[PDB]
């Protein structure tokens, strides 16, 4: 999952519909799922991803 | 049209109706002419010789030994009517005026772009005698640095295409071009290079003789009782240009209207006139107390 | 000025006269250009078209353009109606040279708008009504009356 | 067909062929014909497709 | 939000974006703060105000 | 579009006296440390100049290794700052007193 | 003529990790992963990879 | 021209397709000549020395 | 190649220059070559005191 | 106002008085400022509470241009009839890279 290809996302946002807003550095915008690794406490608008 | 899987050329040939590029001609003639536009009227005879005769005729100017010029220019203060005078253009080659502005051929993506420029030439060759007027330039008329990298590219490239085709149909007069610049301090050259064009007409903010002759026009749709005086007002109205004497005669209209009156008075243009001249320069004051 | 042929163009067909095509608004800050505009639009019942003089010249070329040209299309479509633009000083703003894609996109979205006006394409009944911040800032086109 | 996905073009020019000049919002320029109920008369530029 | 391939409306998301580094910060505690509330006194009942 | 346009210059004579006791207080006791003392010698300073003296006295303790600031400590730091801060000029008028 | 191609980018940043972000002509931001043979002492100012 | 499945020089074109000059006006061999120059003399005969 | 003098000179100053630089450069790689300097007034004036 | 040198030259300026302290806290800096002249410098960045020492840095006085030449003399391979007192007589009115 972690080994490459890996593409850059800034979180734009974060969302309470459970979603979190990444803008990908390629372009689409996209509203996706975190896991028991990830904390919301390492998030905040402006993170690199 | 191109195979999109195969790479083999399918079909070929500009059909070229073309609609992109389809409504900004036949405009069926302006409903200003030469007669409805007053005197110069030096610089009239200027335009009729410079746009009108070697359209009809390359021959003529070929058997004189000539040279038709390179593109026209048509430079002055605006409300002299420089789209104006083009409309007149417009009435008596009896043809084709190619409306688009110079704002669209600048565009952020590529041979949209590049072909719309080549498209305007090649529209006016058809339909001809034209006569493509556009429209107000100083942005094709532009600087280049190599590169600030956005705006420079588009604009030195349709720069090129767009001199190098004028050059190229006029030798002799086939298409004219026409187009009018405001300012011409503004910009570097472009169109102020003399290889490509050569007549340059100064159209001027207007003579005594001039201004009679507008401010006569503009009574012609209105009503009036015969009382003006139109060689009087011009006196007063000297340094301005045409467009403004057009005012005075709306603005004398509309005080017309506040004095309870349909036609237009000799008093109406005298307060019309005072109302726009005050606004510059003081006009009342003084008598003392001392000065008596 | 705009009032009265809106609502009544008869007075001016009567004399033979044309009504306005727009109407500049200056002065100091402060003297209600905008605040007028508000209070005008209640009384036009026209159609108020609200732009802002701000919101043209982007990065794209062209694109500045395009918003100039479809507001007058919608205006023609509506009219009469008013196209009340904000800054008349930027969009408007007055020129020394080209310099080169930020100054010069300036006189690129005014060159859209000139044309519009009534340049050689039909008005209908609009009447653009124009305001700035200063006096003095405008452009030799605009600054003469028509 | 007429079932989504479907991309969002216009009309850029009509050619003498039976087909229409179609600029997608995309990019591209594509020569295609219309539909049998969609005509070249209906059809004009500027109209959305 | 649309869906994955088929693109369609699934959810809403919120109106109005984007709060990044344009006013997520809202910071009003110490030590810049109200350490100093003697001013300086007058302008500082101005704008309690 | 504002309406309430405030001025904020330099402190008052009472202003600048307020301004010492907040930061005096954090940099613990002194018993000779006059506020009013310190206004007179620092006539007309910024809310910025009387932070940079109190850094400066903490320094000047901890140079004589005390463990609290007294009053020789503020004479020294006020001294360094005013004295950048940009010097009195020397002419009155040889017309004017 | 068989061996491939080879996209240039200019490295975005240095991460400690083990991974390299390289901004790709391309115009994405992919993050990338070193060989046993290019290490960090292969890495300058202005590194094109 | 590369091979557009894996990139790779496969055939070289001609230089700039084809070559184009600036710093306008740019008049190669220009049509202007020796024999146009009238009146002027002895300053043909300078020039050319 | 034409250079004229209303290409010269800004009131502050490099885009005139370069211009210059770039009919030298391109006459270097374009010789047998001919740099027209028209028209020495607005580059060339006496040194005011 | 109304330039382009040194109109936009404090328009980056503006940013970094302004993320050093400001709204933006402290952090752990403390900016070690430095320049050649403050003669066209804004009284913004001279004024303390970001720049509370004030450090002019002089021309080395006679002790200091001794100390500064043995410094440089302990890289060179000296003679014993270098006399350095004399030497700074001379140079009195000089910074340190004289
Ligand atoms: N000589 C004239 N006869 C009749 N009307 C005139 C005359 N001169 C000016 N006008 C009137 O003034 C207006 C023409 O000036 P306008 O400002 O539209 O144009 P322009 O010189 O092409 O300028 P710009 O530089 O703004 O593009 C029209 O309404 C026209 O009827
Ligand atoms: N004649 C008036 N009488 C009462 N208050 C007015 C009047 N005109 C304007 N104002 C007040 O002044 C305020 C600010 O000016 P206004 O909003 O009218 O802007 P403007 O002149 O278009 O300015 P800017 O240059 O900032 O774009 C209004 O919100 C209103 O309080
Ligand atoms: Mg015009
Ligand atoms: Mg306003
Ligand atoms: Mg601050």
């Amino acid at each position: 999952l972690r080994s490459p290809p890996l593409l850059v996302g800034v979180v734009s946002d974060i969302l309470e519909d459970g979603r979190v807003v990444v803008k990908s550095s390629t372009g689409p915008k996209f509203v996706v799922n975190t896991s028991q690794y990830i904390n919301e406490e390492e998030l905040k608008p402006g993170a690199r991803v | 049209a191109l195979n999109q899987q195969t790479l083999a050329i399918v079909n070929v040939l500009p059909t070229s109706k073309d609609p992109m590029v389809y409504g900004f001609e036949v405009e069926e003639k302006p409903e200003v002419s030469y007669e409805d536009i007053g005197g110069l009227d030096v610089q009239i005879e200027e335009i009729r010789e410079a746009v009108e005769l070697p359209l009809l005729k390359p021959e003529l100017f070929a058997e004189v030994g000539i040279e038709p010029p390179k593109g026209v220019l048509l430079y002055g203060p605006p409300g002299t009517g420089k789209t104006l005078l083009a409309k007149a253009v417009a009435n008596q080659t009896r043809a084709t005026f190619i409306r688009v502005v110079g704002s669209e051929f600048v565009q952020k993506y590529i041979g949209e772009g590049a072909r719309l420029v080549r498209e305007v030439f090649q529209l006016a060759k058809e339909k001809a005698p034209s006569i493509i007027f556009i429209d107000e330039l100083d942005a094709i008329a532009a600087r280049r640095t190599n590169s600030d990298t956005s705006g420079d590219r588009e604009v030195q490239r349709t720069m090129m295409q767009l001199l190098a085709e004028l050059d190229g149909f006029d030798p002799r007069g086939d298409v004219k071009v026409i187009g009018a610049t405001n300012r011409i301090d503004i910009l570097d050259p472009a169109i102020l290079r003399p290889g490509r064009f050569d007549r340059i007409i100064e159209v001027p903010l207007p003579t005594f003789e001039g201004r009679i002759q507008i401010f006569k026009i503009h009574t012609r749709k209105m009503k009036l009782a015969e009382d003006v005086d139109f060689k009087e007002l011009a006196r007063i109205t000297e340094g301005a240009s045409g467009a403004d004497i057009k005012a005075i005669c709306t603005e004398a209209g509309m005080f017309a209207i506040r004095e309870e009156r349909a036609k237009v008075t000799m008093l109406d243009f005298t307060k019309a006139i005072e109302k726009v001249l005050k606004k510059t320069t003081p006009i009342p004051d003084l008598k003392g107390v001392m000065f008596v």
